[PDB]
């Protein structure tokens, strides 16, 4: 429509995109620790 | 370099042709309506003073983020080079229009463009608008349709050089995108 | 190619300026001259048959030596490809009507000519022998008009003399 | 007309440096002209040579045993016998420039490198080069020099006693002759011994073969990759040092990338442009809400015009201001400081801003993605 | 001074060639060309008197604060200096309709131009307000014929581009 | 940017020496006339939204007929856009009298000024005209102390120099 | 080039604000130990000339190799260039430690020196050698702790510059590398 | 001769410009320090004759055997011009310490000392063990001042970095 940056939100004042860009307020935490993501990683083995 | 008369010339050397009759009612038209191209070069030569100052301050109130701070129109030597090269691309518009031929324009002043506005991290997007305004102050220009200056001629048709210059203009916006 | 365009765009582009009056008005004499200069082009491109035909024997009857063995034209293929030499400079001729300037002829006979025909031992005088007698055969109501027979001369005389 | 007239054309009478310099990256950096004067100090004819030593050699180290070699010609110009220009035709024809130039060169290499040394460019066309391949190889080295300086490109620019220097000219007639400019001088840390590949090539570093790139450029039409012109480079030598919204400066390319956040950022920039050239269609119509009642509001506020000082008492206390250019009108200082936050306040200029970040992210990705098979990834 | 001729010999001595066809094709429009600019020189040299006269007042009332002290036309000398100079274009502009090209405009008039003006205060404005207020009073059938209207409001907008 | 700095060490590198003693002796003047040319600075970076507004308006009183129709002021956003570049040059003052040189107004302010002041036909008299409003009111111990008032002047008169 | 006044000034122009009395605080005691700079420096450029013969010494006698037959450093040549590369880079530190800003160091002596050297065929591991061995002859010289040269000072402490001069010296390093 | 006058006025001079704040703000740096390093210069001045006799007989105590024949101090009259080059380093260290900058130094004894003193087998090492002779009895309260010492020393040092 407009505004290329449109915003989250519900009711009058809306523009069609949910709060939180999935109606997420404060979301949970998807990053693992820092040896876990670097054990993942596959780069970090010695480290 | 080549014109419109060379054209016809390297096409017929790619088959080691001479020009013959078929080849020349395309140049003998050239000439029949080269007073038309005389006066429609003179119309923009006129006023490409304004054309550039017109194009490059309509590019500005499109986008205020050029004259942001940190913006590539921000700085008066930034400026000056944005209308510099406004300068120089209706400068080598205005030699293909009349040559007749595309030739000079885009070994000239388009060839390596690309790059170079890439590499100074020119935006192309405003780039691209800088031209569109001018070229459609060129076919302002060229039919005699300003709003506020009107230039004297003989009566008569004269779309075909302004589509002309049109496709000189998406050559050079098609060649800076 | 030099001619009228390419000059005066090349001197504007040298020093940055937009096409001025002067740029318009050498372009003027373009519209006029082109009516004598044209004439004489399919002039020369409908009987091109005859001309090289005229040229070439000429200049064996100038010069007979060459068809002695060890010399240019010893062999049949040899004067073969010296008709072709002359039907080359009399399209480079036609092309030069055309443009308006001598561009076809300084890109293609005139550069590098004078290197490859003392390389492979092609008398120069044998090449305008032939041009020359071109050139005072142009009765000049009935070949042509009198400008377009201006026009072609001075083309002729120019390969004579970037020749010699 | 907002430039005049050009370098090339000899300087006119009224301006002390040419036109075109004087916004040009020429008031940036250390490319700029070094005049001698007319009665110079021995202090200070050190300063024109450490120059000429710096340009004509085009950064070598130049030990003093390879300095009293050109011991003789020095002392012509210490006297004030060669001007600087005939210095540098005196230099260019002694053996030093030759083994290290011509001595183990291509000819495209040796005449790219002499358009370098004796003027300030690069090479133009091809047709340029090749008139000079031919002045070489009927009359030699010692003419193929004078080539170059005897012509009308030299003294109308030059002079006879600036140094030579990369011209930063502002007009570029075939475009590309300005990144062939930047990629020939590699910076301030850079030489030709080393982008010639005349050490490593050589045995104990001597004998090298000044070998080449480039060439492909100049017969083809083919023009330079940014890589080499926004990398290394006298752009970032003679760099403005500001704060540039694109950042024009290369990022080092990553290791270990993927394919898939090369997808997510193609998918980014092409939802931008898309964004980009609806937002544009917007702008400058309603760009606006008192924009409608701009034209209405004028006609009110034309009423209770005055010229002196006291008026508008409304009522019985006597104070007022009004009288002002920007206050007749109702404007403050916060009035005209909104152009100064437009970055990052236009809806339109935030999209072009991040449109050319994320093509300057991509852009390095793909130069990174031009590598397959040993290579080991990782899982971000 | 840059003009048709000017031109062409200078691109062939910097080339070291003798004068083509091209250059003799240039000044054939010289030829047509000139009957149209010259009916417009003496044109304006019969009547320069009041072609200053109704510029130099036009450059006032469009500016009336130049008469305040302390500015460019305070005092009376200054306003005939003023009216001197556009004496002077006029003449310069009469020269470039006689010489084809605009060699006197950009030797005399153009060069140096832009700091005398910022040096002394002169508004650039005001002048090219008078030759503008030239240029739209150009009744094309009555001050002379159109073609010679054409080459003088070409030369006129000349000047109005290059000192703006 | 030029300043005491930039100036010693690129005077050095590009003759290949290490800073010597009059590198280093320099910067003691940096040391002494930093105590006056930084005392100017607060007092013009925290009253900046009253010299401003001082200098737009006597700008336009001294000439009227900038809010003509056609002029550079004819409408609102015209003159919103000529009192941010009054705030633009005392920024530029401002950080000239940080760095210590002519830096800043050089890099940002000066060049490719003359340039697009004469594309956009803006008159550099009605620039250069705040700029001395802003010089002849300098209460020398009223607005800062002496020594700064020598350091803020210096820089104005070196701008309305570079103008004109 | 900047240095350390400039440095906020670019800073402020980003964003069109006034040079403030937040920012005067950093600058302002960049006066106040002004004297120890040149202080600094001028133990620096005392003794450079030992610094560039004692690390590139140091660097031999780690690495044989470098003086090998085909080694980088074999020939005398070579050698005089090494000892020439050295002196560049300690010249370029002592201006950045002196401007208070790096932005001299990396546009005029590391921008285009990864590709030089590799270019070369020059040991990056003996390059990162040569450059440690000096900052720590820099960080002993700053703070007056060289065993066998004292040189005479006002009594105070200098650290901050020793690690000034210490992050200067790593920005070459990994430059190079 | 580099000082702190003749490099401003040089960067000056190479970008065409007038003495800006910079230019006279690094001459500020030369009213501060020639306090203390004018002190130093009359200091060495009067007593010229105990430091070349202390400096001259600890060369030839660290180097005896430049005493031997065939060697660079075999005579008397070498020895005697052994000493004069001690008293000339020594009256240029007076005179860059007067100047402020290393002008006269790398005029009169630096430039080409490192052609003469191979050519005449001249030993460097033993110029510059004088030197930091010179160099470490300097009494920081009893010879001369503290920052006059620290001038001094700067000087001297320098001598030696650019002998060796
Ligand atoms: C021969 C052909 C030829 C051209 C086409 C021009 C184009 C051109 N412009 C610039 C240089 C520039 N070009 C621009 C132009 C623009 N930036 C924008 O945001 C706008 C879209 C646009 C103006 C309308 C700017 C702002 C600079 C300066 C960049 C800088 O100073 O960092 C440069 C690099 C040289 C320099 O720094 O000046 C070149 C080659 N010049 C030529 O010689
Ligand atoms: C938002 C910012 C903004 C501007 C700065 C102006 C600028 C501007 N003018 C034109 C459009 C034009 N611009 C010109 C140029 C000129 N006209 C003249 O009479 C002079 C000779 C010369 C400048 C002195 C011409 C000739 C046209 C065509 C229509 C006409 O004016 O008659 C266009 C393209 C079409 C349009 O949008 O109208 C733009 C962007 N318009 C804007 O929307
Ligand atoms: C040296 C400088 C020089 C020039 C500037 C041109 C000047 C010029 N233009 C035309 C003549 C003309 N020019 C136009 C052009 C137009 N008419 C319109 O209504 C359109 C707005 C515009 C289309 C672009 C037309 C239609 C004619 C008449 C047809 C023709 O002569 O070809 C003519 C022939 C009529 C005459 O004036 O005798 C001439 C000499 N020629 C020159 O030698
Ligand atoms: C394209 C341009 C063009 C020309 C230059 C001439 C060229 C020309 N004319 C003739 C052929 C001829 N040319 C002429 C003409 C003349 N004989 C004279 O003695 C007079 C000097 C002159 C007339 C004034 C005559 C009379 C013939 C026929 C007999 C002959 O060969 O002389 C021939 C020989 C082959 C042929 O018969 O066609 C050629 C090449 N024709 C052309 O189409
Ligand atoms: C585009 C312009 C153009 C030309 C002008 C010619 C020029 C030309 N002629 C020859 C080659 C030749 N040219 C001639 C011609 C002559 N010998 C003579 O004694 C007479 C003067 C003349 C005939 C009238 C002969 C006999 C050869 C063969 C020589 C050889 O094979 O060594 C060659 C070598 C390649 C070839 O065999 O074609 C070339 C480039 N070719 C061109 O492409
Ligand atoms: C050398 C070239 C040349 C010209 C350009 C004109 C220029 C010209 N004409 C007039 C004077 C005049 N000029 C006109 C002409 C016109 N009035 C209009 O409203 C129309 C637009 C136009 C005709 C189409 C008229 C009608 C007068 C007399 C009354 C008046 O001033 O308007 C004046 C004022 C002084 C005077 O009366 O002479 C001038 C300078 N005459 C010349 O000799
Ligand atoms: C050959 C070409 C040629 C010119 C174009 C003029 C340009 C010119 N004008 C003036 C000088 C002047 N020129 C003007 C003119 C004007 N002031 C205005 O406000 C108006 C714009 C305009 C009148 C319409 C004035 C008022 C002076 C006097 C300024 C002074 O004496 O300081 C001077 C200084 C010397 C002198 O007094 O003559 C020069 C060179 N002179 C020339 O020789
Ligand atoms: C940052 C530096 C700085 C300055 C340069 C001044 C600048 C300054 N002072 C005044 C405002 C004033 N300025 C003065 C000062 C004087 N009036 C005179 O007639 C004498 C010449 C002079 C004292 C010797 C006075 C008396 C006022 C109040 C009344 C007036 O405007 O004159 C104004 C108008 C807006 C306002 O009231 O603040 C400005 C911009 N103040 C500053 O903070
Ligand atoms: C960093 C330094 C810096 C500057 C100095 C200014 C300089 C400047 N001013 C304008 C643009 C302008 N500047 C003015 C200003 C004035 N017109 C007048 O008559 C007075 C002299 C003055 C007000 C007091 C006006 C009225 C415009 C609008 C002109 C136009 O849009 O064509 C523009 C074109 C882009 C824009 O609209 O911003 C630029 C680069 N901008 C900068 O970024
Ligand atoms: C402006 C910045 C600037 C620099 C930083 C230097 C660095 C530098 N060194 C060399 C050139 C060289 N640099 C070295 C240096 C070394 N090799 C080693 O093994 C060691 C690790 C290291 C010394 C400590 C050597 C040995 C050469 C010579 C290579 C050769 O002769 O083949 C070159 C190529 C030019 C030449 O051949 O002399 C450059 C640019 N020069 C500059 O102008
Ligand atoms: C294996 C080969 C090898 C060498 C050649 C030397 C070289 C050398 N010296 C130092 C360490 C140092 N090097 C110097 C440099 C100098 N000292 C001075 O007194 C003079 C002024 C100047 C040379 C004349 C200084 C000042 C230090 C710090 C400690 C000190 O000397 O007081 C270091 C780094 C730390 C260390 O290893 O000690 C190295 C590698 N040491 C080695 O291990
Ligand atoms: C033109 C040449 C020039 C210089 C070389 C310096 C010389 C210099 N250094 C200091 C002064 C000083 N220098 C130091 C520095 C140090 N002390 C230590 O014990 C550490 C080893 C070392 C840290 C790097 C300290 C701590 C002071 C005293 C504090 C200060 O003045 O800031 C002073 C002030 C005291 C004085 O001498 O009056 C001066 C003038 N200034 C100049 O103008
Ligand atoms: C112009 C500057 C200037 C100087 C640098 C000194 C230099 C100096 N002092 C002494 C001579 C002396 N110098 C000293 C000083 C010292 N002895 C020590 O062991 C301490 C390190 C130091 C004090 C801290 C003493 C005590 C003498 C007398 C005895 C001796 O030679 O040691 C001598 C030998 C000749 C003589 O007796 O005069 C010289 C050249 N005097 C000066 O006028
Ligand atoms: C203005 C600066 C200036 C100088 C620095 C000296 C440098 C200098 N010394 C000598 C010449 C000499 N210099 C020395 C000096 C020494 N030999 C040694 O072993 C010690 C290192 C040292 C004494 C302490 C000797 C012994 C000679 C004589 C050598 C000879 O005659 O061949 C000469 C040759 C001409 C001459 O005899 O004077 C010169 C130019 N002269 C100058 O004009």
């Amino acid at each position: 429509a407009r505004t290329a940056y449109p915003y989250t939100g519900s009711g009058y004042g809306s523009a069609g995109v949910p709060y939180g860009q999935d109606t997420y307020g404060y979301k949970a935490t998807t990053a693992k620790s820092i040896t876990e993501t670097a054990a993942q990683a596959g780069v970090f083995n010695t480290f | 370099m080549l014109d419109a008369f060379s054209r016809v010339v390297v096409n017929s050397d790619a088959k080691a042709a001479y020009v013959g009759g078929s080849d020349l009612q395309a140049l003998k038209s050239f000439i029949a309506d080269g007073n038309k191209r005389l006066d429609a070069v003179n119309s923009i030569v006129s006023n490409a003073s304004c054309m550039v100052s017109d194009a490059v301050s309509g590019m500005i109130c499109e986008n205020p983020g050029l004259i942001s701070p940190g913006g590539n129109c921000y700085t008066n030597r930034r400026m000056a080079a944005c209308l510099r090269d406004g300068e120089i691309i209706l400068r080598y518009v205005s030699y293909a229009l009349l040559a007749g031929d595309a030739s000079v324009l885009e070994d000239r002043c388009l060839n390596g463009l690309k790059e170079t506005y890439i590499a100074l991290g020119v935006p192309t997007n405003s780039s691209i608008r800088a031209v569109s305004i001018m070229k459609a102050q060129a076919v302002a220009f060229i039919t005699n349709t300003a709003t506020e200056r009107k230039m004297s001629f003989a009566a008569g048709d004269c779309t075909s050089l302004a589509s002309e210059v049109a496709s000189y203009f998406d050559r050079v916006g098609a060649a800076i995108s | 190619m030099k001619s009228v365009i390419t000059t005066v765009v090349s001197a504007a582009d040298a020093a940055g300026r937009f096409p001025s009056n002067s740029d318009l008005e050498s372009i003027q004499g373009n519209i006029q001259r082109s009516a004598a200069r044209l004439e004489a082009a399919e002039k020369l491109a409908g009987n091109h048959e005859a001309v090289v035909k005229e040229a070439g024997d000429a200049c064996f009857a100038k010069y007979a030596y060459l068809k002695n063995p060890g010399e240019a034209g010893e062999n049949q293929e040899k004067i073969n490809k010296c008709y072709r030499d002359v039907d080359h400079y009399m399209r480079l001729v036609n092309y030069c009507l055309v443009v308006g300037g001598t561009g076809p002829l300084d890109e293609w006979g005139i550069a590098g000519a004078r290197e490859v025909y003392r390389t492979l031992n092609l008398p120069t005088s044998a090449y305008v022998a032939s041009i020359a007698y071109t050139r005072d055969r142009l009765c000049v109501p009935r070949d042509m008009s009198a400008q377009a027979g201006v026009e072609f001369s001075a083309y002729l005389d120019y390969l004579i003399n970037a020749l010699s | 007309k907002v430039v005049d007239r050009l370098d090339s054309q000899p300087s006119a009478a009224f301006e002390q440096t040419k036109q075109v310099y004087t916004f040009s990256r020429y008031i940036l950096g250390p490319h700029r002209a070094v005049v001698a004067p007319v009665a110079m100090d021995p202090s200070e004819k050190e300063v024109v040579l450490r120059a000429v030593y710096r340009q004509v050699f085009g950064n070598a180290y130049i030990m003093e045993e390879e300095r009293a070699e050109l011991r003789v010609m020095e002392s012509q110009f210490l006297l004030g016998e060669l001007s600087v220009k005939e210095l540098v035709r005196a230099l260019a024809k002694s053996s030093t420039y030759k083994v290290r130039f011509f001595e183990g060169a291509v000819q495209y290499r040796f005449i790219e490198l002499c358009f370098k040394h004796l003027l300030g460019r690069a090479p133009d066309n091809h047709e340029e080069i090749a008139v000079h391949m031919r002045k070489y190889q009927q009359e030699g080295y010692d003419a193929e020099i004078d080539s170059y300086l005897d012509a009308g490109e030299y003294d109308n620019v030059f002079g006879d006693d600036t140094v030579p220097f990369l011209r930063f000219r502002g007009v570029y007639t075939p475009c590309d002759s300005f990144n062939r400019q930047c990629a020939l001088q590699g910076g301030w840390a850079n030489s030709d011994k080393a982008m010639g590949g005349a050490a490593l090539s050589g045995y104990n570093g001597s004998d090298g073969r000044q070998m080449s790139t480039m060439i492909g450029n100049y017969i083809s039409g083919k023009p330079i990759p940014y890589e080499k012109v926004a990398a290394d480079t006298p752009l970032k030598s003679t760099a403005p040092n500001w704060y540039a919204r694109p950042n024009p400066a290369l990022a080092p390319q990553p290791a270990y990338v993927s394919a898939k956040e090369i997808a997510e950022l193609r998918s980014r920039v092409s939802k931008l442009e898309a964004a980009w050239s609806v937002a544009v269609k917007q702008s400058a119509a309603a760009k606006d809400t008192v924009e409608t009642w701009r034209a209405a509001a004028k006609e009110m506020a034309a009423m209770r015009g005055i010229s002196p000082m006291g008026e508008a008492y409304f009522g019985g206390i006597a104070q007022k201001v009004d009288n002002g250019a920007l206050a007749q009108l109702g404007n403050k200082a916060s009035s005209y400081k909104k152009y100064l936050y437009a970055i990052e306040t236009d809806e339109v200029s935030r999209l072009e801003v991040d449109l050319e970040e994320a093509k300057g992210q991509l852009r390095v990705l793909e130069a990174a993605m031009a590598k397959s098979t040993p290579m080991t990834r990782t899982a971000e």
